Formats: structure tokens, C-alpha cells, sequence
RNA sequence: GUAUGUCUAAAGUUAUGCUCUUAUUUACUAACAAAAUCAUUGAACUAG
RNA sequence: GUUCGCGAAGUAACCCUUCGUGGACAUUUGGUCAAUUUGAAACAAUACAGAGAUGAUCAGCAGUUCCCCUGCAUAAGGAUGAACCGUUUUACAAAGAGAUUU
RNA sequence: AAUCUCUUUGCCUUUUGGCUUAGAUCAAGUGUAGUAUCUGUUCUU
């Protein structure tokens, strides 16, 4: 168990890439730390770092310090604290969700503040007002590294890079679309699990361009649409039937 | 300006709070209006800080907590607390929300209560729900591909068997209850469920592990009084083993419908 | 509870009021009551 | 300070008292208000006049104030905004301004040029010049 | 602070923007501490800002009147004097730096090189006897009590022969007119009038 | 900071305070990089300022003597309005600039008595206190400007700019008031306002020409009403 | 020639009589154009 | 750590030295803030076009607006800064006549 | 007693929305091009 061993330094600070981005115009803007006087079609690149649950796991400050938000940059495979950091490095469980439960309803497992609405591209951190605990997988083209895959084996994949990373619900991919969705048992494993595969790369050891890996853009993980399924539509609303009963006896019991 | 409406869950236990207020210090999340923000800590050695994320207007309008956006009084979230004042009113009552900025800003402005907060606001009529609410609290490949699963085999003891394929799954069972009942019966495992086709595949560590599965009740499997049955599967399987497409997955649950529905 | 409210020590090279900013504001019309018009009482014009 | 907020249009006399209401202010929109300025609200909204409320006077010996629309003068009483009297300001047209003296005279102004002295206790009008 | 990229510095450049209103008070407060020719070097006491936005030269630079007349006035000698003796005055050119070259760093090109030395006219041993010990300092006599009040400088008691001797130091410069008959019908009122 | 945050990154502040665009820029650059006077009397203060340290630089490397620092020094003093354009944003700066005129004068004829032309003079005291005092004046009217901008800069602009009444609005604005009385006594005379205001228009016409004004079915009230305000314009 | 405005179009996949051929007339528009009399000379220049 | 008091060992006994022990002194920092893609800066670039009252070329100043930009600004500038140019049916009644219907 | 269409009366129902020095001045032009346009002739009709 992780709770045997204290967290691994998943990158020394000298390793972790400069805070100037890639180069994209004639003058970089200190202030916005962005470069200006240029144009590019896409910014986004493959993230250099991932995390590795089995190895990555331990003990940190923050499990001392009583902290209940985990570590982004451990979900990134990128904190450079290993156990000497604040927040906590594992995989959320039940235990650290029942911890944050009153926190959760405006913050995310990471503590940040979660907003009124979603941004238009269904990006970010993600609303307040929804428990929202399905994710979109997109970009699995360049993920791939434009490697031609039947449905099955992508869907084998994503389910392997996700399971990972707590309790799944469901797993679908569509074809139609070549998008997944991968719907958690707890949303704090979704968010979590979202900026974990966030610009990750679906390649795999066995692999011809795995020493390309970083060449494209990564996987796109953002946060789903309600689904449209009528199918999908009628189990949501036995779930709000389920939890309705299951709150009527809290409120007869406080009252 | 009328004080925060901060709860006791927030507040905690603690015997006395020390709260810093800032002037015009945030944003509303709501209504995008300044306001003036308060934070705190549950105990000076806590390692949060709490802050109002909404002003005391937007939350008077939606009898919630500034720092949490729970329900003043029954401590639950705004969507659910609406369904629950909908399931005995009838009248389907709703918190409806502003999208554009100077909406938001407008609908802040107004002296009203939205949607379930004029119930619970009022503790007569939270009461006077409360006790209606118990009322209602006690009232076409599939033709190769059926040689690949095991479904002409049967569960057994002899044969050592590392993975097991999974059938007449309802497709309201989500994957953790499976692993979850499976791990129960071993007292402690990758699944595969394809919840368009109904069915699934179980793979096991080691072949001691498949084989007290087996030693525990062709079989059958419960969840929740749904009869997941189960084969011992010796051909290993992967994603595709139940289609490619959506289609194919559909028309083996069809077909894997019927086949239950005969064996039955 | 009893809550002890203090003010911030501000750094004075910070923006003093981090959420004032000039915003336009549309105000909604408060219609709690009517108002009566009490209005008691050849081709010139 | 203060902004009073409430007239729907141009605003034409503004009069000033010691108590509630302080102030007390004539429009175009054909009302005069009666306002509570700590709370910043109308006390109360007198809407008798058909016309363009030009012109208002306090009266220098009572707690009252006239006020006139084309032919139409009235005195109210100001601690309560309840209307006193009827003035017999028939055909006399667009009145400019008041004024009041201590000895209870009314002179309203018209713009037609015409003198009009009134009894501001019972509004009668008794001279013409 | 050199180089703001890294996002933990957001807060530090407002702070950056916020002392900008302040920057005049500050470079008043640096020019009007600037050492005088006889001093070398010259340490200021300052505020600085925890993110580095800005530093304030916190600090009066009180002097004793007949003291600084002296000081100047032998300066004003010294300079004279090599102004003549120097067959060629090489005057410096401004700006001193190129507008492409970065600000030296104080710690690495400047505080190990030893400084050259200040205008100091050559004081009598005998002559100048009850000044010379203590005439370029930057603060003199801040630390005798008999002297001055204290380290806060503030007030200053002197003896006859160090009055005569300031007095005599600064001739080029003080005041030679004794007779107040020399301002007739030159003098502030009548100017006024 | 400042010049980034504005999106200004075709501008170069160079480390003498100069500042320059780096490419040629489009009107709506020029328009928007349009910096005022509170940054750029800033800036030229900076310049001064650096000069002075720089000064004092060279003799801490050793690359000036004491004399050379001295006269350096005076010769700053002396001419800030050559080494700097400071007085571009701040042209009252030029008493600054001539008072030092001045005391150089003085004090070259009282130094070089017997010693002719030449640099030398470092005797910067009176000069450095001009400049002292200028800044004692300059501190509150760039704290009240910087303040300012750089408020604009977090909170935005007002929306709430009450336009004073200026020689180049007064005609607009009494025109506005003109239709407005005439609109009031017309309204409240009679038992598409703008189509009535339309005869004043023409009355103020034919009075600038000196025709007759004479609408055949006007009503008398409301041609008295137009008669008197078109009296009381052209008086 | 400007001010200034508009465009930029895959993917970074969200689940179900009245005309015609054609030779002219007239008007408007063109920073298009080095045009022969009145030892080589308008010549790169004009914008709200 | 220091210091005041007490037990003890060392010394012939003090001073002094060590082990033990009680009291006194000193008493809760910091965050509205985590370190590149996904919680938000913009210009620019490519193309086309080339400014209201005009037959033509233009100075303007305003107003209204939930558009603002530059500027220290209640000044001034931003094409008269821009947008403005579309779409338009009922407080609908009175008098009378000739045809339709039982 | 209830339709339909006339005629008159009423209603005006897409029924001129500021300002200044009439706000000011101008309306003589080659080649070629672009757009619209004109007479005629056959043709369409
Ligand atoms: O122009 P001049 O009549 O010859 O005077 C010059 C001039 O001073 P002013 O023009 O300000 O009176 C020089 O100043 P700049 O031209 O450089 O500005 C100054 O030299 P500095 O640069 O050292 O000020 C020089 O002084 P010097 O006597 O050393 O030659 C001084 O000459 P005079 O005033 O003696 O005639
Ligand atoms: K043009
Ligand atoms: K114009
Ligand atoms: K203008
Ligand atoms: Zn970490
Ligand atoms: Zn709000
Ligand atoms: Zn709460």
C-alpha cells in the first residue's frame, strides 16, 4: 500500500521545464508570460511527464499536516516535493472523499474554486452546480500519434490508462465520434484522473513511435455533455429517485 | 450590509473564530458583483482557509451558505433540495440560473427568493414539507464471435480457470459494485463490462485467486438481487470480444438476451 | 457562535479594493406597489 | 452625498425642510415627492397634477407647500403629504412660479403674464392683474 | 527578481505597478543622500519593499551648517587648484553607459574593486589643527558627545578655536560683508517696493 | 511592467529610459501605445536619476577620478535639458532648467577668475538643490497622475464622464436646453414633439434671413410661444 | 494615400410593341499612366 | 539556554566541579495567492475594401446607447470615435344607403 | 332582429427626428479601362 512508503520524487526540481513557453512570436510579454507578435494553429503539446500510481504513491507532509486536497503536480507526474510536499500524493479513496465532503460542493480535489458555468469548450476545473462525474476523452488521434487502431483496442487502452485511477462507473467509446467517456464512481477521482490524462499520450511500450511520443499533441480530457441516450437518460433519473429516497430520511431524522 | 450567512458545518466545532473581513475583497461566483469577503479557519493550526465565495445577497436569494452553497437549513445542495420540494409540491419548482454577465447582475438585484428558498427559508413551510415528505418516503459478426465466448462450457471444479465471462449484466450496475462483490467473496482483478452488450470479462492475478472464486456461488453472481451469470472462460479475452461496433455490441446483447431467456 | 472580525493588514502597494473595477450595471424596477394616478377633472390646437 | 432617485423625467423645483420629509421636489413627470433622504426613498408620491409640476412654494408659517400645473394649484400638508386645498386657479394657464408670504397671501405667476393672488387657507382667488 | 516568468511572481509585479506612484518620493530620497566629493562611499539606511518593488533611501542628510561651509569650501579650493595643475581635464561622456548595457550588479563588478580617492585639500597639521581629524567624515563627530548630541545629529557645540578654524577654512565661500548699510536700497523691502 | 501589461511589447525601454518602437507600427498601435505625460515625466526622471548613479559608477570602478566625478556631476546638473527631454512633458520645468542656467553662470565667473575655459568646476551643490526642490513639487503631482493610470490599469475606465460645458459645447448644449423650454410651454399649452420643434427650426431660419415667419393655421399661443424663444435666441 | 471595417472557410470529433448581335452617345469611378516644340532639369514628391 | 533554591558525588573544609530535582524567564508564524497546455490580455498576420450631411471634396459640435479606447483629467483626441439608416395595423367609433337572411 | 358592399364623419394608422460661418467650397481634363446608358438593324414576340 502507498500508505507503507513515503512519495517518490517523480522530478528533480533541476529537471522541470522553464517556466518561458515554446517560442511563437517576436517578443515575449513579461507580464502575461505569453509570446506576442505572432500567430500558431495549435499551442497544445504532449506532456513530457505522467504519473505512475504503483510508484509514484507515498506518504507526504500533508498526510501529517491533516491536509484533504492532493497534489496537482503529483497527478501530473511532475512534483518535484516528493514527500516532503503539503498536499497529498495518492489516488483519492473513500476515506479522503468522506474527508472532503463539505469542501467538495465548490472546490475540486485539488482545492481550487470550481465556477458557476462551464467554460464553452467543457475545460477546467468545472461547475459548482453539477456533480459532474464523467469525463471526455478527445485528441485520442494524436494521443496515438495518428496510429491506425481498431475501436476495441482504443477502448482497451483508455479503459487500462483510467481504471488506474479509482473507482470506474462505465466506459464507452464511440466510434462514430472517436471520443470516449469514462464515468467515475466518486467526482473527485474524475477530476483528479482529468488533470492526471490531461495531454497524456495513449501509446504504450509496445509500440513502433513510442520514442515519438512527444512529436503531436496529447490526449484532450475535459469534462462531458449531459448524455443524450434516452437509455443513459432514464438510469440518470433513477439515480435522482435513488438519492431523493436516500435523503428524505436524513431530513425526517434531523426533523 | 447584512452579515454572512456562514453554517455550522463550515464554522466547526471550534470554541471561537477569529474571521477577517475584507471590503470589495472578491467577485461574486454568481452574480460577478464585488462584495465583501470574509474568511476563516475551523482552528488557528488548521491548514485551510475558508472564504465566502458568494455575496450575502445571492445567497439571502438562495438560502444557502456563503462558503459552502448548501441549503441553509437542510444542509443540501440546491439541485437536490428543489427535486425534493418538487416530489411533494408538484409544481416542479427550480433554481433557474443567468448566463450572460449583465443578467447575472440584474438577477442579483432582485428582493426574491428562487426556487426552493422560499420553502426552506420559511422554517413553517420547511417543517410543514418535511412531513409530507415522509409520506411519500415509506410509499452481425455475433455469429463468429459467439464461438469465442465460452457459452457453450459450463462452471466447474476441475478446470483451472484465470478468466471467467460475465452475462445478463443490467446495464444500471455500474463496474465497482461487480469488483466490489467479487472482492467480498475473497475476502482481498480486472474487469471488462461493455454495458451495450450486456456482458463482461473477469481476469484474475493467478490461477489460486480464479479458483476460490469458483469454490464460492453455469453460475451465478448478485448484485443487488440482479443475477450476473458467470462461465469460466480459458480462451483469454479482450475489448473486443463483444463487438467492434455499436451495433455489434447491441445485436450480441440481443442475442445473449434470448439465449438467457431460453436457458431460464 | 461568536466570531471575532478583524480587517486585514493590506500591503500598501497592492490594490486596496482587489474587486472594484468600473462595471455597467442594469438595475431591475422593484414593483411591490400601484401607484394611483389621482387625475380628478373646437380644433384650435 | 445622496442621490434621490425616482422622478421619470426633468426635475423643475427642489424645497428643502428641516424634517421628514427633507426635501421635496417637483417633475415634468407631473408628481411631487416627498422623500425620506437617510433612507434614500420616496415617502410618499403626490400624482394629482395632470401637468408639469413648475413651480412649488413652502409656506414660511406652516408645515405646508403649493404647488401648480397649468391651471392647477394645490396646498399640501407635508407631515403626512395629504392634499389641503383646491385652489381656484381655473383658466389661468401655465404657471411659472409661487410664492408665499406670513400673511397667508399666494402669488402664482402665469405665463401668460397674468398676476394671480390667492387666500392659501381657502384657496380662493381674489385678485386678477 | 530579475526575471518574472514563473507564475508565483503575479502578486510581486502588481506590487511592482502599485510602487510606481511612490518611485518620485524615492528617487528624491536617493538624490538628496548623494555623497558629497570628500566622501569615498557613503552607506544609507533603507525601506525595501518584501518583493523587491521598490527601495527608499531612508534617511535625512543632516549636517552642521559651518561644518559643510568648510567642507565645500575646501573642496571649491581643491578643485581650483586641479583645475589649473591639469594640462588636460579629460571630461567624462554621458551617458556613461551604452542604452544596450545592462546595469552592472553591485555585489559582482563594484563592491570588491577599491575605491579611488575623494577631493580631500591637504589640511595644515597646525593650522588647520582642531579640524583636521575629523573634517571628510561624512558625519563628523556623530560619536562625540562632548561635541554633538548624539548619533541622531542634531545639535552641535562647538569651541572657539575649531569656530575660527571653520571660519578660517571657509573664506572662498562665507559671507564677507559686515556692514549692514552695504544692502541700501538693495535689500528685500526694497525690492518689494 | 507596465508597457507589457498594456500589450504595448513593440516598445522598447532601453536601459537609459529611452524608449522606442521596435518595428513600424500601425495607426491603431500608435494610437494605443500613446503613452501620457505622467509616464513619460516618470521615465525622463528616471533617466536623470540614472545618470547621476552612473556617474558615480564610473568612479566606483575606478574609470574616473574625484574631479572628473565632481565636474561630471555639475555638468548634469547643468544640463537636464540636454541629456534628458524632461521638459517636453513638463515644460514648467524649464524655470528648473534656467535657474541652473543661472547659477552656472555665477559660479564659472567666481571659480574661474584666474583660471580661463575650460571643465573643471564641480562645485554641484547649488544646482543639485534646484533639482531637489523640483522634485519636493513634482512628488504629489505624480503620485495623484501614476495613481491614476495605473488605477485605470486594475479597475478600467469610468462609464460615469459628465462632459463639462467648453467653448466648443456651448452651442450644442444651448440649442439642447432651447428645444427643451420650447418642447415644455408647447406641451403644456395644447389640450410628436419633434415634428413641432421643426417650425422653430424654420422660424430661427427665416429670422437669420430676415423673411417673414407666418404659418397659415398655426395656432396664436404656439406662434407667440416660437416668436418669444426665437426673440430670446437671437438676443 | 489614409482613417477604419470586414474576411480567413477540419477536427482540438461530447454518447441519441418586347428582346438580341454589334458600332456609337452620355454619365460616374480609377495613388492606373514619365504623353515630341513653345549635351538633355515636375520627378518618387500631395490626404480628412 | 540562563538564573534562583534544594539533594548528591569529588575536596580535610570552603571556593569550584559534575549528576539529579523544583521554581523563574521566553509562548502559536503564514496563505483571498501551488510550479507550462484546460478558467481565459491583446496586437499582429493574409485577403478584400477605402470616411456623414454630396452632383463633388470636406471642417465640424452634439444627442441617445446594457460599445468604448488614449489621456493625470470635469481638457483634448480617437473617421463629426463607433453604433444610429431597419421594421411599422386595433383606446376604432358615428350617421346613412343599396343589396344578402327568418 | 343578423350578413355584404358602398358614401360621408371620426381616426392618419410606414404620414419630414438637432446645431454653426444658408457649416464651407467646387462643378475646364488626355489616354486606357470598368459600370450603367443611347440611337439603329436583324432577331425574339
Ligand atoms: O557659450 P559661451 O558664451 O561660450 O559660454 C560657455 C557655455 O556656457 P553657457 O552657454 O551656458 O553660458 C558652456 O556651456 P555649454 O555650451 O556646454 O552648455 C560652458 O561650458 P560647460 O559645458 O562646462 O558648462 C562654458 O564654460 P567654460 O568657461 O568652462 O568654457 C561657457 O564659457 P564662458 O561662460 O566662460 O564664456
Ligand atoms: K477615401
Ligand atoms: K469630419
Ligand atoms: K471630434
Ligand atoms: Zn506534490
Ligand atoms: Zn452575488
Ligand atoms: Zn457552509
Amino acid at each position: 500500500s502507498w500508505r507503507d512508503k513515503s512519495a517518490k520524487v517523480q522530478v528533480k526540481e533541476s529537471e522541470l521545464p522553464s517556466s518561458i513557453p515554446a517560442q511563437t512570436g517576436l517578443t515575449f510579454n513579461i507580464w502575461y508570460n505569453k509570446w506576442s507578435q505572432g500567430f500558431a494553429g495549435n499551442t497544445r503539446f504532449v506532456s513530457p511527464f505522467a504519473l505512475q500510481p504503483q510508484l509514484h504513491s507515498g506518504k507526504t507532509r500533508g498526510d501529517n499536516d491533516g491536509q484533504l486536497f492532493f497534489c496537482l503536480f503529483f497527478a501530473k507526474g511532475m512534483c518535484c516535493l516528493g514527500p516532503k510536499c503539503e498536499y497529498l500524493h495518492h489516488i483519492p479513496d473513500e476515506e479522503d472523499i468522506g474527508k472532503l465532503a463539505l469542501r467538495t460542493e465548490v472546490l475540486d480535489c485539488f482545492g481550487r474554486e470550481k465556477f458557476a458555468d462551464y467554460r464553452e469548450d467543457m475545460g477546467g476545473i468545472g461547475s459548482f452546480r453539477k456533480k459532474n462525474k464523467t469525463l471526455y476523452v478527445g485528441g485520442i488521434d494524436g494521443a496515438l500519434n495518428s496510429k491506425h487502431l481498431k475501436p476495441a483496442q482504443i477502448e482497451s487502452r483508455i479503459r487500462f490508462v483510467f481504471s488506474r485511477l479509482g473507482d470506474i462507473d462505465r466506459i464507452r467509446y464511440v466510434e462514430s465520434k472517436n471520443c470516449g467517456f469514462v464515468k467515475f464512481k466518486y467526482q473527485a477521482n474524475a477530476e483528479f484522473a482529468k488533470e492526471a490524462m490531461s495531454n497524456q499520450t495513449l501509446l504504450l511500450p509496445s509500440d513502433k513511435e513510442w520514442d515519438d511520443r512527444r512529436e503531436g499533441t496529447g490526449l484532450l480530457v475535459k469534462w462531458a455533455n449531459e448524455d443524450p441516450d434516452p437509455a443513459a437518460q432514464k438510469r440518470l433519473q433513477e439515480e435522482l429517485k435513488l438519492e431523493s429516497l436516500n435523503m428524505m430520511v436524513h431530513l425526517i431524522n434531523n426533523n | 450590509e447584512p452579515p454572512p450567512n456562514i453554517c455550522e458545518q463550515c464554522l466547526g466545532d471550534e470554541a471561537n473564530i477569529r474571521m477577517t473581513k475584507i471590503p470589495q475583497g472578491s467577485e461574486c461566483k454568481i452574480c460577478t458583483l464585488p462584495f465583501t469577503l470574509y474568511h476563516f479557519k475551523t482552528s488557528k493550526r488548521s491548514n485551510n482557509i475558508i472564504k465566502t465565495l458568494i455575496c450575502v445577497r445571492c445567497a439571502t436569494q438562495r438560502n444557502i451558505c456563503q462558503c459552502c452553497m448548501l441549503d441553509s437549513r437542510w444542509h443540501i445542495p440546491i439541485q437536490l433540495r428543489d427535486h425534493l420540494i418538487s416530489l411533494v409540491n408538484e409544481e416542479n419548482v427550480m433554481t433557474e440560473e443567468a448566463k450572460n454577465d449583465m443578467m447575472k447582475r440584474f438577477l442579483s438585484l432582485k428582493n426574491v427568493k428562487l426556487g426552493g428558498a422560499q420553502i426552506t427559508s420559511d422554517p413553517s413551510e420547511a417543517d410543514n414539507i418535511v412531513d409530507k415528505l415522509k409520506n411519500i418516503l415509506l410509499r452481425v459478426d455475433i455469429s463468429h464471435i459467439l464461438k469465442k465466448l465460452p457459452l457453450n462450457e459450463s462452471f466447474l471444479k476441475n478446470p483451472s480457470t484465470k478468466s471467467f465471462f460475465l452475462y445478463n449484466i443490467d446495464a444500471s450496475i455500474p463496474e465497482w459494485k461487480i469488483t466490489d462483490t467479487v472482492s467480498q467473496l475473497l475476502g482481498i482483478l480486472s474487469l471488462i463490462v461493455n454495458h451495450k452488450a450486456k456482458c463482461g470479462g473477469l481476469r484474475f492475478q493467478s490461477s489460486e485467486l480464479g479458483e476460490r472464486f469458483v469454490s464460492k456461488i453455469r453460475g451465478v453472481l448478485l448484485i443487488d438481487r440482479f443475477r450476473i451469470f458467470i462461465i469460466p472462460w480459458s480462451s483469454g479475452f479482450s475489448a473486443a470480444s463483444f463487438g467492434t461496433n455499436t451495433a455489434e455490441n447491441i445485436k450480441l446483447s440481443l442475442s445473449l438476451n434470448k439465449l438467457i431467456q431460453l436457458e431460464l | 457562535h461568536h466570531i471575532e472580525v478583524v480587517s486585514k493588514q493590506m500591503d500598501p502597494l497592492l490594490p486596496r479594493f482587489v474587486g472594484k473595477k468600473a462595471r455597467k450595471v442594469v438595475a431591475p424596477t422593484e414593483n411591490d406597489e400601484v401607484v394611483p394616478v389621482l387625475h380628478m377633472d373646437p380644433n384650435e390646437w | 452625498v445622496i442621490t434621490l432617485v425616482g422622478h421619470k423625467g426633468p426635475i423643475n423645483q427642489v424645497q428643502c425642510t428641516p424634517v421628514d420629509p427633507q426635501v421635496v421636489s417637483s417633475s415634468t413627470d407631473a408628481t411631487v415627492r416627498l422623500w425620506d433622504v437617510v433612507a434614500g426613498k420616496t415617502m410618499k408620491v403626490l400624482t394629482h397634477h395632470k401637468r408639469s409640476v413648475r413651480a412649488t412654494a413652502l409656506h414660511p408659517k406652516e408645515f405646508s407647500v403649493a404647488s401648480a400645473c397649468t391651471d392647477d394649484i394645490r396646498s399640501w400638508g407635508l407631515a403626512e403629504g395629504s392634499l389641503l386645498t383646491n385652489f381656484e386657479s381655473e383658466k389661468t394657464g401655465i404657471i411659472n412660479t409661487l410664492s408665499i408670504n406670513q400673511d397667508d397671501v399666494l402669488f402664482a405667476g402665469g405665463d401668460n403674464g397674468v398676476l394671480s393672488f390667492y387666500d392659501y387657507k381657502s384657496g380662493h382667488k381674489y385678485q386678477s392683474l | 527578481h530579475s526575471d518574472m516568468a514563473s507564475k508565483m511572481y503575479n502578486t510581486d509585479k502588481k506590487a511592482f505597478l502599485g510602487a510606481l506612484k511612490y518611485l518620485p518620493h524615492a528617487i528624491l530620497k536617493l538624490l538628496e543622500n548623494m555623497p558629497h566629493p570628500w566622501e569615498q562611499a557613503k552607506e544609507v539606511k533603507v525601506l525595501y519593499h518584501t518583493s523587491g518593488a521598490i527601495t527608499f533611501v531612508n534617511e535625512t542628510p543632516r549636517v552642521i551648517e559651518p561644518v559643510y561651509t568648510a567642507q565645500w569650501s575646501a573642496t571649491w579650493i581643491a578643485m581650483r587648484r586641479e583645475k589649473r595643475d591639469r594640462t588636460h581635464f579629460k571630461r567624462m561622456r554621458f551617458p556613461p553607459f551604452d542604452d544596450d548595457e545592462p546595469p552592472l550588479s553591485y555585489e559582482q563588478h563594484i563592491e570588491n574593486i577599491e575605491p579611488l580617492d575623494p577631493i580631500n585639500l591637504p589640511l595644515d597639521s597646525q593650522d588647520d589643527e582642531y579640524v583636521k581629524d575629523w573634517l571628510y567624515d561624512s558625519r563628523p563627530l556623530e560619536e562625540d558627545s562632548k561635541k554633538v548630541n548624539g548619533t541622531s545629529y542634531k545639535k552641535w557645540s562647538f569651541d572657539l578655536p575649531e569656530m575660527s578654524n571653520l571660519y578660517r577654512l571657509s573664506t572662498p565661500l562665507r559671507d564677507e560683508v559686515t556692514d549692514k548699510n552695504y544692502y541700501y536700497l538693495f535689500d528685500k523691502k526694497s525690492f518689494f517696493n | 511592467l507596465l508597457i507589457h501589461r498594456k500589450g504595448l511589447t513593440y516598445l522598447h525601454l532601453d536601459y537609459n529610459f529611452n524608449l522606442k518602437p521596435t518595428k513600424t507600427l500601425t495607426t491603431k498601435e500608435r494610437k494605443k501605445s500613446r503613452l501620457g505625460n505622467s509616464f513619460h515625466l516618470m521615465r525622463e526622471l528616471l533617466k536623470m536619476m540614472k545618470l547621476i548613479v552612473d556617474t558615480h559608477v564610473q568612479f566606483r570602478l575606478g574609470n574616473v577620478d574625484a574631479f572628473q566625478l565632481a565636474d561630471g556631476i555639475h555638468y548634469i546638473l547643468n544640463h537636464i535639458g540636454q541629456l534628458t527631454g524632461i521638459y517636453r512633458y513638463k515644460y514648467k520645468v524649464m524655470h528648473q532648467i534656467r535657474a541652473c542656467k543661472d547659477l552656472k553662470h555665477i559660479i564659472y565667473y567666481k571659480f574661474n577668475k584666474n583660471l580661463g575655459k575650460g571643465p573643471g568646476c564641480g562645485f554641484w551643490q547649488p544646482a543639485w538643490r534646484v533639482w531637489l526642490n523640483f522634485l519636493r513639487g513634482t512628488i504629489p503631482l505624480l503620485e495623484r497622475y501614476i495613481g491614476n493610470l495605473i488605477t485605470r490599469q486594475f479597475e478600467g475606465r469610468s462609464n460615469e464622464i459628465v462632459k463639462t460645458t467648453t467653448k466648443q459645447r456651448l452651442d450644442a448644449y444651448y440649442d439642447l436646453e432651447l428645444r427643451n423650454s420650447v418642447m415644455d410651454d408647447i406641451l403644456e399649452m395644447m389640450p410628436k414633439a419633434r415634428t413641432i420643434l421643426q417650425h422653430l427650426s424654420e422660424a430661427w431660419r427665416c429670422w437669420k434671413a430676415n423673411i417673414p415667419w407666418d404659418v397659415p393655421g398655426m395656432p396664436a399661443p404656439i406662434k407667440k410661444i416660437i416668436e418669444r424663444y426665437i426673440k430670446s435666441k437671437a438676443d
